[PDB]
This record gives structure tokens, C-alpha cells and sequence, in this order.
């Protein structure tokens, strides 16, 4: 029981963008569609209510419309802060029976490319004294949001103990990701070095730490 | 208008999830309060509401497990969701909602009262051969104000507070004038954890990464901050980790290495 939205919508800065919301006569055909914006780390925000009315604080470039059982949210000129998930909604058979749309992820294109900054932290003395060891490879300030991460022990590939997060946006609208290598204190002390290597577009950055250097 | 969700961060399968919304800045006899949730990677999902007359309405697909009550003097609204499974792990939002049922007649058709006199008529002049259609009710819904939301995890695994370790700056984390330092927040359950720096005084250049679910079933995350390299000898840096699911807060001073 969801209203049909496209899963993904993209546009470049300044371009026109429309998100559709197709239901039936029993929901959208009721004629009172609402729209909501979800930015990660923020609570949902009401954009449109009653097909076309804008909520408080919503910029004029957002407009809503409805043609029969299909409603449309339109951004007249895409701006960087519009990157978010968007949801339509409508009552059905009752004002207290709400159906939300399936959701649309809006990606705004056009921002400059940026090579990642990489910092590799060795296990802390506190963690080692607690019989654990975690190497932390933090990757920040890159665009586009796709990297490949590999680990080395000395010059040999690491085939176990690695966990890596999916890249997500920082507050400056660039991407960051993290990767962890879990080791025993013995494994850490027995090798001459460990490395985190990050590949982005046509470059690879490798950071190395060594137990003897600290 | 304030909306504050409270309740457990972790519930076991088959148990009953019970949440409370404490409200301020309006009257529960003037505004209706609703519940919405969003499971990870899924769309927003309506739960139900209780209106200014005390009438409850629910999501039909979840009605068999839902109960919503309110206490007007205490300004609180309560939600109960029984027989939970992992599909019920979600962020639960308390909201104020616009709800209205409108009763009307189609285009051209008018009510018997409108035709010049409770049913819908086409020709107000030839009232003797006009058809009497019952009105079609339209329903208005939208969310007015949104609470911040409370993350709830359904699992048989047990709560675990985090261990916090420093990610200390050295010659290998400096980029000339700036240096990266951070905190590793290791082995906690369930989500979420929030991290501030220097009790919120330090905000520029901070990034807290999303957590990894390790093979052990425990989460870990990191938070990093970029600071002036010249400050490392004199300025103190403390990461403040909050794990509400375990009622734990940890402050950790991050000391620069002499290496």
C-alpha cells in the first residue's frame, strides 16, 4: 500500500526537475496530496500540502500539482541543498489512513571533483592494553562518492578483518568513508607495517603505519 | 510546537513496543497527534493518530497490533505496537497532523439543500426527474510538525555500552597547518551513538561517520575533527560520546603523540 514514485531522480544545478506520484482514485484522486523532504541527519520536513500549497519556509522553486491520480513535485531550478529523499502522501478511505509514496532519491550533479584526503590511525595504546587492535582508515572530502579500499600487511594483501562503510556526505557536501582492520595485538606487533590504499577516479593514495614508529 | 518521543531503544521479538510523545505549545483538544515510522532503506509508513475528539484511526495493515491513547492534562500521547518483529525496527516520529473529512457533490451536481430547498442532484430545476446520488466524501491529510524521532531496534541481542579510544594526531595525520584527530567508538549495541567535541564548542571541521555492523553483531563508528597543527601543544580536545540505549556518556581526551 504505497504510492508509486521513481526510485531515483537526478539533475544538474540550475536544471528543472520533476518527481511524480501515481496512485488511484481512492488516494491521490481524493485531491489533497502532500510532499515531504528527508535530509539524512534531519527530521522529515513538510514541503507541500493540499496539492499546491507551500508550507512555512519552503522556497518558491518548489511547486506541487495534480492531474487526476498522478501528482508532481517540481523544482524549477535545482540547487545544491535540494539533494535529499522526497515522499508524497495522501489520505485513503479515511483522513486517518495515510499512504506515503515509495520515495525518490534526488541527486544534484555538477559540483567539482575532489580527491580524497586519507588518514590512517594505528591502534591506540589504550586499545592495545585492552588486548585489542583496530586500524582506522578515514577518507574525507572526495567527489564523486565512489572509492575502492584495500589493505596491506607489509606488502601482502589483507584478506580478513576489514569492514568498510558506504560513502556519505559531509556537512561541506563532499563525501567521506571509513574502513577498519581488526587485528590481534600479536598480528599488529609481528608485521613491519600495515597500509590502507584508497583508489578514486585515476589516483590511488596509500597511507602506512608501523608498530615501531610509535 | 515541541514533540518529544520517549521509550525503549531495544525491544525483543514478540514483545510490545510502547512509546510516549510529550507535547508543548498547543492543546491536544485543538491538534491531532499522529505516529509515522521509517524502517532502514524503506519509505515513510503511517501508524495512526488520535484526534481532538479522542477518535483513533490506524494503518489498516497494522491495526491488529496498534493502540494509541492520549492524556490531555499530561499533554502526552502513547503508542503501543504488539508482537514486534525485526520489520518493526525503525525511527518512530511523533507528529501533529491535519485531518479533515469533507463531504461534497460532483461537478455540476449540488446538494438538495443547495438546489433550493442531503443527497446530490443534477438539475435543480427539474427536481422531479433528477437523480439522487449520495455524496462522495473526500479526505484531507498532511503532517504539520515533526518530532526528531526515536530509533527503535527489535533484536534478542543485549544492550552494550561503547568503549571509546583516542585517534591521536602525529606526524602522519598532519597536513601542514592542519591536523586530524578523532575518537573510535567501539563495540556498542544498539544504535544510535552521537558524538560532539569539547561539549559542543568545537563544531567546524567535524565529521562523525556512520557505523559498521561488525560480524560480532556490535556496532563501531569514528568521529574526526580537523584542527590547527599549531594548537596541538596547547589546546585540549575531548570527544563526548552519547549512547542513550545504554544510558551511557563517555568523554575522552585525545592527547597528541610526541612521535
Amino acid at each position: 500500500a504505497v504510492l508509486n514514485q521513481p526510485s531515483s531522480v537526478s539533475g544538474s544545478l540550475g536544471q528543472r526537475v520533476s518527481i511524480t506520484c501515481s496512485g488511484s482514485s481512492s488516494n491521490v484522486g481524493n485531491g489533497y496530496v502532500s510532499w515531504y523532504q528527508l535530509i539524512p541527519g534531519s527530521a522529515p520536513r513538510t514541503l507541500i500540502y493540499g496539492d499546491t500549497s507551500r508550507a512555512s519556509g519552503v522556497p518558491d522553486r518548489f511547486s506541487g500539482s495534480r492531474s487526476g491520480n498522478t501528482a508532481t513535485l517540481t523544482i524549477s531550478s535545482l540547487q545544491a541543498e535540494d539533494e535529499a529523499d522526497y515522499f508524497c502522501a495522501s489520505a485513503e478511505d479515511s483522513s486517518s489512513n495515510a499512504v506515503f509514496g515509495s520515495g525518490t532519491t534526488l541527486t544534484v550533479l555538477g559540483q567539482p571533483k575532489a580527491a580524497p584526503s586519507v588518514t590512517l590511525f594505528p591502534p591506540s595504546s589504550e586499545e592495545l592494553q585492552a588486548n585489542k587492535a583496530t586500524l582506522v582508515c578515514l577518507i574525507s572530502d572526495f567527489y564523486p562518492g565512489a572509492v575502492t579500499v584495500a589493505w596491506k600487511a607489509d606488502s601482502s594483501p589483507v584478506k580478513a578483518g576489514v569492514e568498510t562503510t558506504t560513502p556519505s556526505k559531509q556537512s561541506n557536501n563532499k563525501y567521506a568513508a571509513s574502513s577498519y582492520l581488526s587485528l590481534t595485538p600479536e598480528q599488529w606487533k609481528s608485521h613491519r607495517s600495515y597500509s590502507c590504499q584508497v583508489t578514486h577516479e585515476g589516483s590511488t593514495v596509500e597511507k602506512t603505519v608501523a608498530p615501531t614508529e610509535c | 510546537v515541541q514533540l518529544q518521543e520517549s521509550g525503549p531503544s531495544l525491544v525483543k521479538p514478540s514483545q510490545t513496543l510502547s512509546l510516549t510523545c510529550t507535547t508543548s505549545g498547543f492543546s491536544l483538544s485543538d491538534k491531532t497527534v499522529g505516529w509515522v515510522r521509517q524502517a532502514p532503506g524503506k519509505a515513510l509508513e503511517w501508524l495512526g493518530s488520535i484526534d481532538t475528539s479522542g477518535r483513533t484511526g490506524y494503518n489498516p495493515g497494522l491495526k491488529s497490533r496498534l493502540d494509541i491513547t492520549k492524556d490531555n492534562p499530561k499533554r502526552q500521547v502513547s503508542l503501543s505496537l504488539s508482537s514486534v518483529t525485526t520489520a518493526d525496527s525503525a525511527t518512530y516520529y511523533c507528529t501533529t497532523v491535519h485531518q479533515q473529512t469533507r463531504k461534497g457533490c460532483p461537478d455540476g451536481w449540488s446538494f438538495g439543500w443547495d438546489c433550493g430547498f442531503e443527497d446530490c442532484y443534477d438539475d435543480c430545476t427539474d427536481i422531479l426527474s433528477s437523480q439522487t446520488l449520495s455524496p462522495t466524501d473526500t479526505y484531507e491529510f498532511h503532517v504539520d510538525a515533526w518530532g526528531q524521532g526515536l530509533l527503535v531496534t527489535v533484536s534478542s541481542a543485549s544492550t552494550k555500552g561503547p568503549s571509546v579510544f583516542p585517534l591521536a594526531p602525529s606526524s602522519k595525520s598532519t597536513s601542514g597547518g592542519t591536523a586530524a584527530l578523532g575518537c573510535l567508538v567501539k563495540d556498542y549495541f544498539p544504535e544510535p551513538v552521537t558524538v560532539s567535541w569539547n561539549s559542543g564548542a568545537l563544531t567546524s571541521g567535524v565529521h562523525t561517520f556512520p557505523a559498521v555492523l561488525q560480524s560480532s553483531g556490535l556496532y563501531s563508528l569514528s568521529s574526526v575533527v580537523t584542527v590547527p597543527s599549531s594548537s596541538l601543544g596547547t589546546q585540549t580536545y575531548i570527544c563526548n560520546v552519547n549512547h542513550k540505549p545504554s544510558n551511557t556518556k563517555v568523554d575522552k581526551k585525545v592527547e597528541p603523540k610526541s612521535c
